[PDB]
């Protein structure tokens, strides 16, 4: 927790929120460029994901 | 006796003085920064590897063991390769900031503000902007270290330094940062203790003792 | 806040175990609903509206003087470190919420009946881990402290910065002008009676000149004509019960600020105390403030009973006390009424009939205490009426000094 802010707030991108979003879609990027998943899905597909 | 499992030889033995606490001027600072190497001088190396250039852990020094990393510096490591050209870079950058907003010939006689000087810095590297924190980039030893945070200004919104009236909340250094190509696993690699995590504590510094205890 | 109190408690006068009966422990601490800050739940507007007289507690003071002792056999955990248990009771869990018969499978060791046992908030470890919650069994250690430490009347503290009113301070008794001292203490106990207070929250300020008033007030000085910052107390006509004290912000010459810090521990000297529900009121009033900031120093030794010696972070000696006064309600109230005679307040020729007046009111708070005394014994375990002696109620004690201590407490 943080203290209420009396200025201009701008989407920020630290924070325990904002990086738990980061890193976690961060590692289904890495489910994604697996060895599993490269050898299955196709690849063209998988760069879209 | 015994406490435990661990055992305890008969003989108590403790250092029998305390060093006065010294601030470091402004300008060994500015060289401890600006050194040559500065491998020893701000971090060091815990474990680094003769044949190859590489360390699983580095313990570091003062105004660096203040900064705590982002999320992007724990993900993707960097190897001991760019890890001292990183700082040996950074270290010297960040010296021209502080430098430019201080010139060290007519200034450099005053002390440096450990806690301030550690957030300084360690923002510095997160890039975050360090323009607050110059302000009060020194104090006089008379007032308290802690109290010139407070003193100079009671700015509760700055992320990782937030300064009430009686206390400091900013998040303990990181004594310990981890290099690409750590692991707890291996018995051998330094005990790093989990500070090569960057919220693993919370140091609230306090003014006087009742404002301890509203602390506490 | 504040984590850290002493006690002492009370002394078991030439008796064998502590001075209050198992019928009281469940007329007070009973209910099994939290002792704590209850002491004041037992005063009214003044003494006629009180269960205080011919009864099982006989005195406007006696209820307080009975829930101390029933404190002091209950308080070994501050003593040694474990809860232990008085004559099949013991405190329900480790946070002391309240009292209650002994388990019956696990229970705790029989306590040691001891009289004066000193007190750490430290030797008990899980005090302070919980300090909010059982925050109110610190100012209550310490009211009982108050009155422990003395033999014959509470011993508060004073005190008056060199500085004026600190305005919120000006601002929070102007709305508690008509309330009578009773109730001044109430606001003041029921305070500093639930969540640690920080000692610079505004109340304790407010508190605290509310008891440094009442003093100058209880010795003329602080009369309506000469206010503090504008306030004073108004004491009833003797001769209707001038044991009365109402809060009155006037407006005539203010009372020029000390030429110093002025602290002193003032303590009621004669039985008197015992039935005035000003003189406790009052002093139970300055008490609250103590309880929220540790303790200003150590209490002068000098005048003070034989169980109160060095009495560890609690009576003195040396440089870190203050010399300790004690007056008495009537060579008091007499001097109180010079005061105001002198300052045009009263006539010349009234005021060696308000003597009368409230002379011989002392006289009849004199009559019933000694009546309750020599009917409530104390041989009988109990000790609702406190022994004293037909004796210190003439006793003209410092008095004539804390008459001095409030002229340069209000310059």
């Amino acid at each position: 927790n943080q203290p209420l802010p009396r200025l201009t707030v701008a989407p920020t991108y630290d924070s325990a929120m904002s990086n738990w979003i980061s890193t976690t879609i961060a590692f289904f990027i890495r489910v994604v460029n697996s060895v599993n998943m490269t050898a299955t899905v196709n690849d063209l597909t998988r760069r879209t994901m | 006796a015994a406490v435990f499992g661990i055992q305890l030889v008969p003989k108590l033995n403790t250092s029998t003085t305390r060093r006065t606490f010294l601030p470091l001027r402004f300008d060994l600072l500015l060289d401890r920064l600006q050194s040559t190497n500065l491998h020893g001088v701000l971090y060091r190396a815990l474990d680094f590897n003769p044949v190859d250039r590489s360390a699983t852990v580095i313990q570091t020094y003062p105004p660096l063991n203040a900064w705590s990393p982002h999320h992007a510096f724990i993900e993707n490591p960097l190897d001991y390769r760019d890890w001292t050209e990183f700082i040996h870079d950074r270290a010297l950058a960040f010296v021209g900031v502080l430098t430019q907003r201080y010139p060290l010939t007519q200034n450099a006689q005053r002390y440096t503000n450990p806690l301030v000087l550690g957030a300084a810095f360690g923002d510095f590297l997160n890039a975050r902007s360090i323009d607050i924190f110059l302000d009060r980039l020194f104090y006089d030893p008379t007032q308290d270290s802690p109290i010139t945070a407070i003193t100079k200004f009671p700015y509760q919104w700055t992320i990782d330094s937030n300064v009430t009236t009686d206390s400091v909340r900013t998040s303990a250094g990181c004594k310990y940062i981890t290099l690409y190509g750590y692991d707890p696993s291996r018995p051998s690699t330094p005990a790093t203790y989990g500070k090569h995590r960057p919220t693993y504590a919370t140091v609230f510094y306090y003014s006087t003792l009742p404002a301890r205890s509203r602390l506490l | 806040a504040q984590r850290q109190f002493f006690g002492l408690t009370y002394n078991f006068y030439g008796q064998p175990a502590p001075l209050f009966d198992l019928n009281d422990l469940q007329e007070l601490a009973g209910c099994y609903a939290r002792p704590w800050t209850s002491r004041f739940s037992h005063l009214a507007i003044s003494t006629g509206s009180l269960p205080v007289w011919s009864a099982r507690y006989p005195s406007v003071a006696s209820r307080n003087i009975v829930v101390n002792t029933l404190l002091g056999a209950h308080l070994n955990p501050f003593a040694g470190g474990q809860i232990t248990s008085h004559q099949g009771i013991t405190w329900r869990d480790p946070v002391l919420s309240s009292l209650a018969p002994v388990p019956a499978i696990q229970p705790p060791p029989v306590w040691a009946v001891a009289e004066n046992v000193l007190l750490d908030s430290n030797n008990y470890p899980t005090y302070v881990l919980n300090l909010s919650s059982m925050w109110p069994i610190n100012q209550d250690v310490h009211i009982m402290t108050m009155w422990a430490l003395s033999d014959q009347g509470p011993i508060y503290h004073l005190e008056v910065p060199v500085d004026p009113m600190p305005a919120a301070t000006t601002a929070a008794l102007m709305a508690y002008t008509g309330v009578p001292i009773a109730h001044l203490a109430q606001t003041a106990y029921r305070f500093a009676g639930q969540l640690p207070q920080s000692p610079d929250s505004t109340m304790v300020s407010t508190i605290r000149w509310l008891s440094a008033i009442w003093f100058g007030s209880l010795t003329g000085r602080l009369n309506r004509s000469r206010t503090c910052n504008g306030f004073y107390f108004e004491f009833a006509k003797p001769a209707l019960n001038p044991d009365q004290a109402v809060l009155k912000w006037n407006d005539g010459a203010r009372a020029a600020p000390p030429a110093a810090a002025q602290s002193s521990y003032i303590r009621c000297i004669s039985p008197h105390w015992q039935h005035q529900i000003v003189e406790v009121a009052g002093a139970l009033m300055s008490q609250s403030v103590t309880a929220v900031t540790g303790l200003p120093a150590l209490i002068d030794e000098a005048t003070l009973p034989a169980w109160s010696q060095g009495v560890a972070n609690l009576t003195g000696n040396g440089q870190g006390v203050v010399p300790c006064l004690d007056y008495n309600p009537v060579p008091m109230a007499a001097a109180r009424h010079l005061q105001w005679r002198q300052d045009g307040l009263i006539t010349a020729a009234q005021e060696a009939q308000l003597n009368n007046d409230y002379t011989a009111y002392a006289l009849t708070i004199e009559r019933h205490l000694t009546a309750m005394l020599v009917a409530n014994p104390i041989a009988a375990g109990r000790m609702p009426i406190q022994p004293f002696n037909a004796a210190d109620f003439g006793q003209a004690g410092q008095t004539a000094a804390a008459v001095a201590l409030a002229q340069a407490m209000f310059v």
